[PDB]
RNA sequence: GCAGUCAAGCGUUCAUAGCGACAUUGCUUUUUGAUUCUUCGAUGUCGGCUCUUCCUAUCAUACCGAAGCAGAAUUCGGUAAGCGUUGGAUUGUUCACCCACUAAUAGGGAACGUGAGCUGGGUUUAGACCGUCGUGAGACAGGUUAGUUUUACCCUACUGAUGAAUGUUACCGCAAUAGUAAUUGAACUUAGUACGAGAGGAACAGUUCAUUCGGAUAAUUGGUUUUUGCGGCUGUCUGAUCAGGCAUUGCCGCGAAGCUACCAUCCGCUGGAUUAUGGCUGAACGCCUCUAAGUCAGAAUCCAUGCUAGAACGCGGUGAUUUC
RNA sequence: CUCUUAAGGUAGCCAAAUGCCUCGUCAUCUAAUUAGUGACGCGCAUGAAUGGAUUAACGAGAUUCCCACUGUCCCUAUCUA
RNA sequence: GUGAACAGCCUCUAGUUGAUAGAAUAAUGUAGAUAAGGGAAGUCGGCAAAAUAGAUCCGUAACUUCGGGAUAAGGAUUGGC
RNA sequence: UUCAUCUAGACAGCCGGACGGUGGCCAUGGAAGUCGGAAUCCGCUAAGGAGUGUGUAACAACUCACCGGCCGAAUGAACUA
């Protein structure tokens, strides 16, 4: 589904909320598919599905856990074609466990692998990378 | 009481002891299983690690999300001048293991290989093999009988070959002598192959081919005495730790009342013999073939030597084997490449690479230009020259 | 493959070399080295930095 | 989901030849026909909309799988058509499935059709009024 | 705490798929009791962190047997400790509870492993406050606050490193022995197929990745700056300039080399014998029977292939071996 | 309505550095809180110069949260004396 | 001299050049630092470290014993000629 | 060790029959040997239970006790240590 991407969003990272669902940021609390290792923080990368809370945003989006999908990383990562790239900020979009977005639009670009992995994020995205 | 949190062991106990290798040349502890129907051919080769670079090639991997498009891959380049056959060793099977019955050397040995048999070459009298060379006085009657014993016996036949290291930019000047097993049927023909090849050179084209998976056997880069944190990857102790934190906190329970072999402890790191398997050759380039670093898609007249030369090695002027990834050992170090011990069929092997571009920019910095022609074409006229 | 152009200094970028930066406005900036990347992040002017091809073109250097 | 939950009407236009209009045991005039086609749901949980569909229609296209034969719902849905006095026409579907999966060589396919029609005709025979 | 025997019954019928009362036989020493045998010229007293090993009463993974096993899921059990068994909120805590990921978040020992390994949050000196008790000094498995964690250079153990002797020296080898390593998941396809009324929903083979671990390596990217390499800046000094000194590396930007990062890249092998188990022939016991003789396949098992070290008192081959 | 005292805790305040049960109950704070705060009070065993309550300012006093900040950590690496 | 300044830094008079030294630059230390992405997820506990910092101008809350809080918070500028 | 079958044919093996009154009485929505209480009978009999199980909504249909056909000499059961 996806090649390994340098993890830049450990548990506790707060990224920008990229959709128009009314949230201003996402606070990562877990990562789907993350491994187990003593003392090792679960960390997210481009295109990864995480569990997140809303720290700033519309009041009914706050105080509850919801799936999110990382659309911008801002941590340098290496493609197979040798390109080390990163975005200006960390950004994700609120989505259901099935990967369908809660919002209806994307602000900013979206990673290639994220668009490949999630068609709904790709469909709601504008320009990619 | 129990550890209270399970975690995998730090380090691999099968690579013990973590001591210095007894020689700068790693020993080939296993050769490919002999198939008595194939022709006689070397199962290994001797080269020297020159350095690393990058290439571009189309990825041929059906079922991959990224099939049929371009990948950038690191590759290690090993200078592999042809090895000179100077001897033949026979091994007979015994209930105590393999035993060398006898060894038959070539008539004339170059000073390069003779230097291996002396620690002080400058003040020596170079008497080595002078009485042995007399064994070829009229017909080599002792020699042909010695070879006949190898044919009558010695179920395993190995050739004694040495590197042509004066052809490398190394200041070593002393060749590395090694035994390479001759695979192929008709042991008598093995001795015939070796005897015919005395004083003769064997090129890397006869051992390796494009896309082949080979084994890298070399002594890793030495790092001296090392603490437990980097030697084994053990967790760093907190900043609050008294008497230092780059240590292992508990080196053992009260009972057994001894430090156990499985506990990470400080000592020498690196300079170990490693045998890393399944490295794919991407090039078998020829030293005399100008434009070594060119591909069917570039055609630019440039050798494999990077602009300014391989860092810490020099310029490559001989046959070189480019393997994918990295191999044990540092630059300038003797390495031996051997055949794979099994037939690997997993679509990573059998995958036929065709290079699109080879990086020839300077490794001495953030290299911007592949060739001196490109540097002039970019910057134009300078004040010093050009 | 296809050789790109450093967005700050104009140097040719070969496959695997340098870094890529996507701004919030989705603009792409390719840097051939950490020097050009750091100068861009420092917000120096390519017209004003004396070794960039854009500076040389503005000052009629080389031509 | 992959299922049918409703009964939606669709209108179809069908031109034919003169030679088969002669092969009609019904008073007709012309060469063109108009079809009002309903796609009933197969599930028993939606077995009321098929009753609505049957009342609004006069013919029934009974699609039967050659693999599974006559199922419980084919039993049920055809029964209600016969209760409404709907004339069914039966089509045997998934013959491609039997020809790549079951590898029926020469006669097994004919016998499956034979058994299918016999089982279908049993249903219409016992639930048809005179 | 764990495991058995009998089976009145539960389980729609049906003691034993799964359970199982009244009874009864045991095992274990991570519970806590009982005792006071060792230690009071002193074994450093909780918990956490770190790290190794071991046990199996096995949570997951491997292969299986049974089901009230249609599929999926699940339950009981067997061979099995090879390999994993987490990140956090609160609390010194062990324990507990919740959030969440995960294939799983199994239980334990090793002087209730581990303080000349750390820490000192707690307990458990001396200071201090409160509540209760006491006339009082003071007492509190009552609460709260502050409160010095000393020494290895000795022997052994372990990690590494030399080294006399076997005629000398040099090169190329063998491998007894010791260790050993890989682990797991996801996606596509099979296939919306087997099965099932339907809902649902596999599995073998194949492909691409990923998790944890391991070993290397620096082509690229990032870090590192005493390259004090270049440039800039401040204060001062060398009359000014140029060039520089000092500011404990004066500071700032870039910075090659080396080192180094799942923050970077590459690689991590396949044959046999077996366990459970399923079977073949075939008696015992004219039948039957995987078992008694014999025998087939078969597990993350074991042994090998492979990788590491090379017995410094294991060995082989080979070259030269002091004109004085 | 009783038993009973010298008087039977008044104004206030509280799971408070004082509450065992207790990690009390409700609310808020968090994804999750034996922590914090606001409430309630038959309060083992709160309470009025053995001072009660509240207090601006002050505090190398104890505690909780937020922004910023960072190698405390993920996950360690490098350099200098 | 810089500088608000007996602050820190450099220099003039004066004084000293006195601490056992030489060679390399392993581990682990002591002291000084840096570190991509994240930002307390470490830990009993933000311990330690980092971040802020001078001067000019704008602006400055709750509360208050009206005296303060207050440099609140939050901002903009600074060289040379 | 004890008790049983046994050339008038034991056990095992394979094959045949396993009836009629009668769907015994009563209950049951249905109960016909086989969800239940009770009755545990007669006739034909070499022999068949008011039934050994499977099974049906209830029938049915197989199956078993029971008796025979083939072979011809031993066999079975319950206990003891
Ligand atoms: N191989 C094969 N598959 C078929 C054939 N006909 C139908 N199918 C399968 O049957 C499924 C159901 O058919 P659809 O027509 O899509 O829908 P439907 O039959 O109305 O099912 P419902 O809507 O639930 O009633 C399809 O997804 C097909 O995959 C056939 O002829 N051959
Ligand atoms: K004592
Ligand atoms: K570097
Ligand atoms: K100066
Ligand atoms: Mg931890
Ligand atoms: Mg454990
Ligand atoms: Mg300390
Ligand atoms: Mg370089
Ligand atoms: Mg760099
Ligand atoms: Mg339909
Ligand atoms: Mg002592
Ligand atoms: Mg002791
Ligand atoms: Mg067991
Ligand atoms: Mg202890
Ligand atoms: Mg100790
Ligand atoms: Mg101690
Ligand atoms: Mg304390
Ligand atoms: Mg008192
Ligand atoms: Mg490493
Ligand atoms: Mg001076
Ligand atoms: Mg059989
Ligand atoms: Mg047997
Ligand atoms: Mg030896
Ligand atoms: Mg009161
Ligand atoms: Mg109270
Ligand atoms: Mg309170
Ligand atoms: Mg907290
Ligand atoms: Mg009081
Ligand atoms: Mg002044
Ligand atoms: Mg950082
Ligand atoms: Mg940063
Ligand atoms: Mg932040
Ligand atoms: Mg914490
Ligand atoms: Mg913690
Ligand atoms: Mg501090
Ligand atoms: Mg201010
Ligand atoms: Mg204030
Ligand atoms: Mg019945």
């Amino acid at each position: 589904t996806k090649f390994r991407i340098s993890l830049g969003l450990p548990v506790g990272a707060i990224m920008n909320c990229a959709d128009n669902s009314g949230a201003r940021n996402l606070y990562i609390i877990a990562v789907k598919g993350s491994g187990s290792r003593l003392n090792r923080l679960p960390a997210a990368s481009l295109g990864d599905m995480v569990m997140a809370t809303v720290k700033k945003g519309k009041p009914e989006l706050r105080k509850k856990v919801m799936p999110a999908i990382v659309v911008r990383q801002a941590k340098s990562w290496r493609r197979r074609d040798g390109v080390f790239l990163y975005f200006e900020d960390n950004a994700g979009v609120i989505a259901n466990p099935k990967g369908e977005m809660k919002g209806s639009a994307i602000t900013g670009p979206v990673g290639k692998e994220c668009a490949d992995l999630w068609p709904r994020v790709a469909s709601n995205s504008g320009v990619v990378v | 009481s129990h550890r209270k949190y399970e975690a995998p062991r730090h380090g691999h106990l099968g690579f013990l002891p973590r001591k210095r290798a007894a020689s700068i040349r790693a020993r080939v502890k296993a050769f490919p299983k002999d198939d008595r129907s194939k022709p006689v051919a070397l199962t290994s080769f001797l080269g020297y690690k020159a350095g690393m670079t990058t290439i571009v090639r189309d990825l041929d991997r059906p079922g991959s999300k990224f099939h049929k498009r371009e990948v950038v891959e690191a590759v290690t380049v090993v200078d592999t001048p042809p090895v000179v056959v100077v001897g033949v060793v026979g091994y007979v099977e015994t209930p105590r293991g393999l035993r060398s019955l006898t060894t038959v050397w070539a008539e004339h040995l170059s000073d390069e290989v003779k230097r291996r048999f002396y620690k002080n070459w400058y003040k020596s009298k170079k008497k080595a093999f002078t009485k042995y060379s007399a064994k070829y006085a009229q017909d080599g009657a002792g020699i042909e009988r010695e070879l006949a014993r190898i044919k009558k016996y010695a179920s395993v036949v190995r050739v004694l070959v040495h590197t042509q290291i004066r052809k490398t930019p190394l200041a070593q000047k002393k060749a590395h002598l090694a035994e390479i097993q001759l695979n192929g049927g008709s042991i008598s023909e093995k001795v015939d192959w070796a005897r015919e090849h005395f004083e003769k050179t064997v090129a890397v084209d006869s051992v390796f081919e494009q896309n082949e998976m080979i084994d890298a056997i070399a002594v890793t880069k030495g790092h001296g005495f090392e603490g437990v944190t980097h030697r084994w990857g053990t967790k760093k102790l907190p900043r609050k730790t008294h008497r230092g934190l780059r240590k292992v906190a508990c080196i053992g329970a009260w009972h057994p009342a001894h430090v156990m072999w499985s506990v990470a402890r400080a000592g020498q790191r690196g300079y170990h013999s490693r045998t890393s398997i399944n490295h794919k050759i991407y090039r078998v380039g020829k030293g005399d073939d100008e434009a070594n670093g060119a591909t069917s898609f570039d055609r630019t007249k440039k050798t494999i030597t990077p602009m300014g030369g391989f860092v810490h090695y020099g310029e490559i002027k001989n046959d070189f084997i480019m393997v994918k990834g990295c191999i044990p050992g540092n630059r300038k170090r003797i390495v031996t490449l051997r055949k794979s011990l099994y037939t690997n069929t997993s679509r990573k092997a059998l995958e036929e690479v065709s290079l699109k571009w080879i990086d020839t920019a300077s490794k001495f910095g953030k290299g911007r230009f592949q060739t001196p022609a490109e540097k002039h074409a970019f910057m134009g006229t300078l004040k010093k020259d050009l | 493959m296809k050789v790109e152009i450093d967005s700050f200094s104009g140097a040719k970028i070969y496959p695997g070399r340098g870094t890529l930066f996507v701004r919030g406005d989705s603009k792409i900036f390719r840097f051939q080295n950490s020097k050009s990347a750091s100068l861009f992040k420092q917000r120096k002017n390519p017209r004003r930095i004396a070794w960039t091809v854009l500076f040389r073109k503005h000052h009629k250097k080389g031509i | 989901r992959g299922i049918t939950i409703k009964s939606t009407a669709i209108s179809l236009y069908s031109e034919m030849s003169d030679e088969d209009v002669k092969e009609i045991k019904q008073k007709t005039d012309g060469n063109s026909f108009l079809i009002n086609l309903i796609d009933s749901p197969g599930h028993v949980d939606f077995s009321s909309e098929v009753t609505a569909a049957l009342r609004v229609t006069d013919g029934a296209l009974v699609v039967v799988d050659t693999i599974e034969g006559v199922c419980v719902q084919t039993e049920t849905v055809l029964r209600q058509a016969l209760g409404e006095r709907i004339k069914p026409v039966v089509v045997i579907n998934k013959v491609d499935r039997a020809l790549l999966e079951l590898q029926v060589s020469k006669e097994d396919l004919y016998q499956t059709f034979a058994r299918t029609v016999e089982s279908v005709n049993v249903i219409v025979s016992t639930y048809a009024d005179e």
